[PDB]
């Protein structure tokens, strides 16, 4: 989920955009 | 823009910063 | 606890701080 | 909503955590 | 509420939250 | 002491409020 | 990505995020 | 510059990205 | 060093970071 | 006192180092 | 003042606190 | 550089403004 995908592993500002409303 | 570790107080603030007014969810036990 | 004046990043902190590994939305007005 | 309330106006950790999941 | 680890500038970003106007004193040596 | 309440081990919002004043 | 309204530190908050391991130079006017 | 145009304005990642090195 | 003007949070961060490992007192008026 | 002093007017690091334990 | 571990926004922020209107720059690669 | 001074290894306030422009 998103501690598995930019915390343990690394993420980009766009998959941030993944959890927006 | 670039991939770094996002964890934790980090990672609430980034969602903000990207979705702002759209607003978010953190959910860390998904 | 005592009552809070939050604005924009500052809110998301608090909502942080008090949801934990629980997580929380964040859901402004547009 | 809360997001706008805790801004203009004061709000308690005990509302904070209704948008808890 | 919850329980989460709480180290450094967050430890008293935490106790600024939880006492506000109160104040609060950070003294780790202790 | 508070370091090793709620940083080195993890504590409450409700133990931090033993270091109020 | 929304639009950002930053000021003081939260400005090299964004900065940071946005950058990386790039870095960046803040550079105010005086 | 940036560092007031953010602050009296608003300003997006995209400005804020022509100040990486 | 330069002269700060800090409101809220900020001035606990900034605390922090002159303190150190001495801790502080955050004590605001009433 | 500090806290009032540094929001309303600015203060120095040398001011806030008086509050070190 | 004090010597402490800085790191990430932290380092960031602690460079606004002591530069502030001077500006920075944050060059990690460095 | 500045992340294996003050990060990796210590560094004090006087040391972090070699970083200031
Ligand atoms: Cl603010
Ligand atoms: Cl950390
Ligand atoms: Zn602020
Ligand atoms: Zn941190």
């Amino acid at each position: 989920g998103i501690v598995e995908q930019c915390c343990t592993s690394i993420c980009s500002l766009y998959q941030l955009e993944n959890y927006c409303n | 823009f670039v991939n770094q570790h996002l964890c934790g107080s980090h990672l609430v603030e980034a969602l903000y910063l990207v979705c702002g007014e759209r607003g978010f969810f953190y959910t860390p036990k998904t």
